């Protein structure tokens, strides 16, 4: 299919708390995003 | 000359309020992993943004009915880099978040809706994170662009854009600007490093 109509939120809201729902996800034990830069310009 | 990792902001969003096209009242440094952006006139505190006593000498009667709608307004969560929106207000608000559009493969300039009661991730930190890899092989310009990434707006009750009345955010009443600031000082280690 494609991805969800911002003219539909019952398509991407939801009415889980944030807390839950950064729960069974990740952000807190999740180890902060690194990215390899070079050193150019 | 090495890896450039996130680092938690100590101030996680600076939060501007307009009324159209005026800037109203103040900048709101977020130190707290939640916030409240409210129209009630009760002191502003570090989890609390009311709006309600915020004057301007150009409010209209548009303006002055939307003010009156925001009520409870939006609850703004920083959870471990994801931030996300809960709508308090008996209102909907609009949002017009880049890392949400990027993600839902709307077009860059998409306003969404958040009914009442709900709540959506306006930034996923992992999306931008894996967004920079590949735009830091993109050389220094590309790299920069992703400043647009951590900005975005809302509006209380009226929505802009697409097919509203209304078509740029200094268009609605009532409307707030976040600042996302891990996102941005991150930018800036990257910057620095090129």
């Amino acid at each position: 299919s494609q991805s969800p109509n911002p003219n539909n939120p019952a398509e991407y809201c939801s009415t889980i708390p944030p807390l839950q729902q950064a729960q069974a996800s990740g952000a807190l034990s999740s180890p902060p995003p690194t990215v390899m830069v070079p050193v150019g310009v | 000359l090495q890896p450039v990792t996130y680092s938690e902001p100590a101030f996680w969003c600076s939060i501007a309020y307009y009324e159209l096209n005026q800037r109203v009242g103040e900048t709101f440094h977020a130190s707290q992993p939640s916030l409240t952006v409210d129209g009630f006139t009760d002191p502003s505190n570090s989890e609390r943004f009311c709006l309600g006593l915020l004057s301007n000498v150009n409010r209209n009667a548009t303006v002055e009915m939307t003010r009156r709608h925001i009520g409870r307004g939006v609850r703004l969560y920083y959870i471990g880099g994801e931030v996300f929106a809960e709508c308090l207000s008996d209102s909907a608000i609009f949002v017009q978040s880049p890392n949400c559009n990027q993600r839902y493969g709307w077009h860059p300039a998409t306003v969404c809706k958040i009914p009442p009661g709900c709540n959506l991730k306006i930034f996923n930190n992992q999306e931008f994170a894996a967004l920079l890899a590949q735009s830091v092989n993109q050389g220094f310009e590309a790299v920069y662009q992703l400043t647009r990434m951590c900005t975005i707006r809302m509006s209380f009750v009226k929505g802009w854009g697409a097919e509203y009345r209304r078509q740029t955010v200094t268009s609605t009443p009532c409307w707030i600007e976040l600042h996302l600031n891990g996102p941005l000082q991150w930018l800036d280690k990257v910057l620095t490093q090129m």
